[PDB]
RNA sequence: GAUGUCGGCUCAUCACAUCCUGGGGCUGAAGUAGGUCCCAAGGGUAUGGCUGUUCGCCAUUUAAAGUGGUACGCGAGCUGGGUUUAGAACGUCGUGAGACAGUUCGGUCCCUAUCUGCCGUGGGCGCUGGAGAACUGAGGGGGGCUGCUCCUAGUACGAGAGGACCGGAGUGGACGCAUCACUGGUGUUCGGGUUGUCAUGCCAAUGGCACUGCCCGGUAGCUAAAUGCGGAAGAGAUAAGUGCUGAAAGCAUCUAAGCACGAAACUUGCCCCGAGAUGAGUUCUCCCUGACUCCUUGAGAGUCCUGAAGGAACGUUGAAGACGACGACGUUGAUAGGCCGGGUGUGUAAGCGCAGCGAUGCGUUGAGCUAACCGGUACUAAUGAACCGUGAGGCUUAACCU
RNA sequence: GAAAUUCCUUGUCGGGUAAGUUCCGACCUGCACGAAUGGCGUAAUGAUGGCCAGGCUGUCUCCACCCGAGACUCAGUGAAA
RNA sequence: ACACAGGUGGUCAGGUAGAGAAUACCAAGGCGCUUGAGAGAACUCGGGUGAAGGAACUAGGCAAAAUGGUGCCGUAACUUC
RNA sequence: GAGGACCGAACCGACUAAUGUUGAAAAAUUAGCGGAUGACUUGUGGCUGGGGGUGAAAGGCCAAUCAAACCGGGAGAUAGC
């Protein structure tokens, strides 16, 4: 349940640490982005020699939250923390190459299969 | 909306409330008929009912139960000596309601409450 | 297409193999008893009046009993009627049973909606607060404007303002049937129906489909 | 109630294992990754119950690959395939949500002894 | 807010149209003492159906 | 002898010179995508940074981020940042008091609604004997938005680049209605932990007070973030537009006679209200089958007898409710409380025993307690009555039996 | 020195922000600063003015439930413009 | 002007916790504030709690939330030391 | 053991907000706020008088009255309104 300023951690390695939700894409007056909704961001926080640099502007899938996913049968699964795998603003894909932590089968699609055969586990 | 909700507010907080049904267990237990409120009446039904229920077993763990709500060892004492063995083979409704009319003071609507046997 | 009255027993799940959970009403549609039916030259319409369930008689008053009479069957908890369709026909005293919608896939159900009682606007129209803070003084939950000026120098008709909510008639279409179990007089719909448990529902073949 | 209750009690399952706040327990889910259907284990500790019937639920907190996880199971589904208690706790509590803000050593609970 | 206008006796009298006060529609009378009483409340005597439930 | 201001907020309503979506003609319209004009008001129509701003610029969205009217809509609905009192200062002008749609810091927003209006909810009488129900449907209201993906199809078109109409399927955004099975919030009426203190003689156990003392959990109910469902299809009559046949006018011509297509607009179809629809409607069922007197002699008044169907009142009450109202029940009874059993919640009571110097641990013991829940149960309270409501229901004319 | 002073003006350049008519650093084109109706600095101080951040949150997205006191009903008393 | 949440100098100073005349609970002592009874709608007032987010609110973080004790470790620019 | 020193009750104030606005009150209540050994605060009494006083200066205050107090008088001022 990821909203307009709303601050998630990165689950790639692409130099971002810290990224601001600036935008929830794909509708009018649209408030809420879950796992697997693409967001527009800027990243508030990276580490020194990264591929992306403090101030950049993307898109991120989010892959955790703490809000949670529902599955059909009526169970939960929630994270401790919000996170995302920031993507190329024009392409989509990934723009790093190690994914960091568990992601869920709600990621199971043509977009993001990479992240899907990189994660460590997914639920 | 108040759907399915049990207990009356009677114009109070919670701890006055609790104090005051305290108080007028007490009362009906020592005199075996007293004056009241209709509503009142109602809900003290539902205080002194459950304590002649537990007055049925006698034993140090229930008297100290008794005792924790209504604090009055002379009242604990009547319980558990008179009044469960009066009622040993009634299941429930001890005590019952007769509408007396109006107050003078303020109209408020009347009625005694007596345990059944008195 | 008629319809049978039901009572509302509660709702539940039915876990499917392949691990759905499907949230359920679950629906009493004891026998419908016929006992009217209208038609043409006499009611200038046609349709079925039933009944169901059962009512005690020195709560059944003599010109109920007397029609019951009439029709040839016991009392039930009140009266409804359904009206046909051209190929329909029923005779009276006959019953229906809740086996009528084993081949139906989606239900129209109508219930009483629960009593909300008196209601403010945020709750009955979906009307915004205004500041809990910010200087507001006395005017956090309150409806706001109600018109213009002096043109038009009135209030609307239909305005949204403050009322009673809820304890009114409400249709809720297009349920699918996950379950008819005539043995046990039952009819599963998935999802939620208007009305709080115990009350009566009327339910029919869906008219969009 | 009875309607219901017939309704629910076809459905509950018969072999679910006695377990508490605390313990350790290994879930086996089904998992569908196109056609194939394959068991995946969830372990953890039971952090919370909600005996509710068929509608019975509990709680399994893990730390998974460096991150928190909780899975709320619903008892009776035929999603969880099965349930087995791989250690016993000693808590006081029913509720374990004190762990939340909790790691590493901190985070500890004693074996329960019986 | 205030009226513009002195309302009229006949819309004061209008208003009051439903200020009127009913009567008890009748008493109960003990079937041992014979008193008169309000319905399900007990007599001036303390008898109620027929038995002395109350003194004084 | 006072019609409160700019902007914001809340709530809107209309026009159409249409921003999107719908329909069409022309194009310097290959396709995709555009340009321009016509028809069309059903529904829809950004969040932020700056600034008192309206506006504007900028960031990032969207199918789109329409233009105007409504005292530049809306302060007896809110704000009070700006303008526009009294304090103070700067630049500037003036000898000065002072001044400046120059700037700067600070600077009291009253009203218990009589009437109209509007949202809800009752009482009266009426509807022609009375009464209990089920209806018909004149009339009124609600609703009407749309993205993306896939198939058709890498097809038509095109040198390529690219890339469709028509039709079909799936899945979302926003909005709305219902509901509480799930996920949760609340849960001062349930259980536990714990600080300080006062008390119950003391120990042990408990209670009061300290924001529920502070906290951790949580039942029912209410609920959204939870999860079901909706917008339609179809039909009728059309707009712009397109036609067929066809003369006036030997040709031509969609038109003059005649015939056919044509859109989210219109009338329906869907949902709710609805016979005070005084034009007061229909259907089923139930109840009442006495006597006499008087007068100004008639839809007349009065007395005795009678008192129905049913209603109301009173009582026990309800996921019904401000009060009325509405629903259930009243001993031939489960209406409420209690009681019994269960569930749920909390999390192993007290007492006793064992170990330990002791704090404490362990056993008895998943113990004890457990609201509003579920299934039962006449223990308590729902009284025998009394009250209202009557006694066959006008005239005229037809039709029919008589 | 674009200032408690700068009309033009949101001047221009830099910084901070995804985006900054405010803020900070500069430039000097000072409409209309300037040396005891003092000029430029200044540690400490301030219920002083402006700006930024961490923490924090019902301020807000977007409201929900609860506890009390009114509002509502009954009895007594009984105003106002 | 009221049997009015206002104002009014001096003296006395118990117990447990506490630095204390703060604060909490009490003692001696004094009081429940001269309308009450029900109900458990909207809305207003005074409070409690809140999923995910965390200033997006707004003129402005207004209000709220938050911090909060003692001992010890440790503490920058600047400075009139 | 200094200090218009520091934290903080009494005491003296009055920075913010809500309430109240025919008030409980013709300036308050509640939550927060500043000073708190001093250019401090307070009791009793005294002195200054209206173009006059007093003023760490707001045209502030001088008995709920202030760019000239209150009471009585000139007085039926005058009023092309
Ligand atoms: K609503
Ligand atoms: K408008
Ligand atoms: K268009
Ligand atoms: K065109
Ligand atoms: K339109
Ligand atoms: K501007
Ligand atoms: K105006
Ligand atoms: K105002
Ligand atoms: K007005
Ligand atoms: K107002
Ligand atoms: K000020
Ligand atoms: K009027
Ligand atoms: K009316
Ligand atoms: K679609
Ligand atoms: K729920
Ligand atoms: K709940
Ligand atoms: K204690
Ligand atoms: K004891
Ligand atoms: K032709
Ligand atoms: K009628
Ligand atoms: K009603
Ligand atoms: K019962
Ligand atoms: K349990
Ligand atoms: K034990
Ligand atoms: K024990
Ligand atoms: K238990
Ligand atoms: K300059
Ligand atoms: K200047
Ligand atoms: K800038
Ligand atoms: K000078
Ligand atoms: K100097
Ligand atoms: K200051
Ligand atoms: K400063
Ligand atoms: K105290
Ligand atoms: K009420
Ligand atoms: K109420
Ligand atoms: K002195
Ligand atoms: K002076
Ligand atoms: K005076
Ligand atoms: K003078
Ligand atoms: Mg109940
Ligand atoms: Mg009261
Ligand atoms: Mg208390
Ligand atoms: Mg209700
Ligand atoms: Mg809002
Ligand atoms: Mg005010
Ligand atoms: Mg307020
Ligand atoms: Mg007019
Ligand atoms: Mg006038
Ligand atoms: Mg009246
Ligand atoms: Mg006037
Ligand atoms: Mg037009
Ligand atoms: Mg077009
Ligand atoms: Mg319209
Ligand atoms: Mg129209
Ligand atoms: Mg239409
Ligand atoms: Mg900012
Ligand atoms: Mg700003
Ligand atoms: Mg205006
Ligand atoms: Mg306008
Ligand atoms: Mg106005
Ligand atoms: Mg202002
Ligand atoms: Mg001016
Ligand atoms: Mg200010
Ligand atoms: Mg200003
Ligand atoms: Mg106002
Ligand atoms: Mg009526
Ligand atoms: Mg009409
Ligand atoms: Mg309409
Ligand atoms: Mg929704
Ligand atoms: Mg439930
Ligand atoms: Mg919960
Ligand atoms: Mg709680
Ligand atoms: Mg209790
Ligand atoms: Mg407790
Ligand atoms: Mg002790
Ligand atoms: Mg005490
Ligand atoms: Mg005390
Ligand atoms: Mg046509
Ligand atoms: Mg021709
Ligand atoms: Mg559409
Ligand atoms: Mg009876
Ligand atoms: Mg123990
Ligand atoms: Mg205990
Ligand atoms: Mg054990
Ligand atoms: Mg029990
Ligand atoms: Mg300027
Ligand atoms: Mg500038
Ligand atoms: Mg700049
Ligand atoms: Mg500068
Ligand atoms: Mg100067
Ligand atoms: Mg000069
Ligand atoms: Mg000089
Ligand atoms: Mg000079
Ligand atoms: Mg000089
Ligand atoms: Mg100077
Ligand atoms: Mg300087
Ligand atoms: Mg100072
Ligand atoms: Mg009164
Ligand atoms: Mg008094
Ligand atoms: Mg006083
Ligand atoms: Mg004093
Ligand atoms: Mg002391
Ligand atoms: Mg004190
Ligand atoms: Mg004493
Ligand atoms: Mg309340
Ligand atoms: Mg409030
Ligand atoms: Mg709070
Ligand atoms: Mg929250
Ligand atoms: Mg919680
Ligand atoms: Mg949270
Ligand atoms: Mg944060
Ligand atoms: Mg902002
Ligand atoms: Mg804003
Ligand atoms: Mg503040
Ligand atoms: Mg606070
Ligand atoms: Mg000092
Ligand atoms: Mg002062
Ligand atoms: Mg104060
Ligand atoms: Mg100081
Ligand atoms: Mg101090
Ligand atoms: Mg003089
Ligand atoms: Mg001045
Ligand atoms: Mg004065
Ligand atoms: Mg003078
Ligand atoms: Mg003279
Ligand atoms: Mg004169």
């Amino acid at each position: 349940m990821i909203q307009e300023q709303t601050m998630l951690n990165v689950a790639d390695n692409s130099g971002a640490r810290r990224v601001m939700c600036i935008k929830v894409l794909g509708g009018s007056h649209r408030r809420y982005a879950g796992v697997g909704d693409i967001i527009k961001i800027t990243i508030k926080e990276a580490i020194p020699r990264g591929k992306v640099k403090k101030g950049d502007v993307l898109k991120a899938v989010v892959v955790r939250t703490k809000k949670g996913v529902r599955r059909p049968d009526g169970s939960v699964i929630r994270f401790d923390g919000n996170a995302c795998v920031l993507l190329n603003n024009n392409s989509e894909q990934p723009i790093g190459t190690r994914i960091f932590g568990p992601v869920t089968r709600e990621l199971r699609s043509e977009k993001f299969m990479k992240i899907i055969s990189l994660a460590p586990e997914v639920l | 909306m108040r759907h399915r909700k049990s207990g009356r507010q009677l114009n109070r907080n919670s701890s006055h409330r609790q104090a005051m049904f305290r108080n007028m267990a007490g009362s009906l237990v020592r005199h075996e008929i007293i004056k009241t409120t209709l509503p009142k009446a109602k809900e003290l039904r539902r205080v002194v009912e459950p304590l002649i229920t537990l007055a049925k077993t006698d034993s140090v763990a229930n008297r100290r139960l008794a005792f924790a709500r209504t604090r009055d060892n002379e009242i604990v004492a009547k319980l558990f000596n008179e009044l469960g063995p009066r009622f040993a083979s009634r299941a429930g409704g001890y005590t019952r309601i007769l509408k007396c009319g109006f107050r003078a003071g303020d109209n408020a609507p009347m009625a005694y409450i007596e345990l059944v046997d008195r | 297409m008629i319809g049978l009255v039901g009572k509302k027993v509660g709702m539940t799940r039915i876990f499917t193999e392949d691990g759905v959970s499907i949230p359920v009403t679950v629906i009493e549609v004891e026998a419908n008893r016929v006992t009217q039916v209208k038609d043409l030259a006499n009611d200038g319409y046609r349709a079925i009046q039933v009944t169901t369930g059962a009512k005690k008689a020195n709560r059944v008053t003599k010109p109920e009993a007397g029609h019951f009479a009439k029709a040839g069957v016991e009392a039930g908890r009140g009266l409804w009627e359904f009206r046909l369709a051209e190929g329909e026909e029923f005779t009276v005293g006959q019953s229906i049973s809740v086996e009528l919608f084993a081949d139906v896939k989606k239900v129209d159900v109508t219930g009483t909606s629960k009593g909300k009682g008196f209601a403010g606007t945020v709750k009955r129209w979906n009307f915004r607060t205004q500041d809990a803070t910010h200087g507001n003084s006395l005017s956090h939950r309150v409806p706001g404007s109600i018109g213009q000026n002096q043109t038009p120098g009135k209030v609307f008709k239909g305005k949204k303002m403050a009322g009673q909510m809820g304890n009114e008639r409400v249709t809720v279409q297009s349920l699918d049937v996950v379950r008819v179990d005539a043995e046990r007089n039952l009819l599963l719909v998935k999802g939620a129906v208007p009305g709080a448990t115990g009350s009566d529902l009327i339910v029919k073949p869906a008219v969009k489909a | 109630s009875n309607i219901i209750k017939q309704l629910e009690q076809e459905q509950m399952k018969q072999d679910v294992p006695s377990f508490r706040p605390g313990d350790t327990v290994e879930v086996k889910v089904w998992v569908v990754e196109g056609s194939k259907k394959r068991l995946q284990a969830f372990e953890g500790v039971v952090i919370a119950i909600r005996n509710r019937g068929l509608h019975s639920a509990f709680t399994v907190r893990k730390i998974s690959n460096g991150e928190g996880v909780e899975r709320v199971f619903q008892t009776h589904s035929p999603v969880v395939d099965s349930i087995s208690v791989k250690r016993r706790g000693a808590v006081r509590k029913a509720k374990l949500y004190y762990l939340r803000e909790r790691t590493g050593k901190a985070a500890r609970i004693k074996e329960r002894l019986n | 807010a205030v009226q513009q206008n002195k309302p009229t006796r006949s819309k004061r009298g209008m208003r009051r149209s439903h200020d009127a006060l009913t009567a008890v529609t009748s008493l109960s009378v003990d079937k041992t003492s014979g008193e008169k009483h309000l319905r399900h409340h007990i007599t001036a005597d303390g008898y109620y159906r027929g038995r002395k439930v109350i003194a004084k």
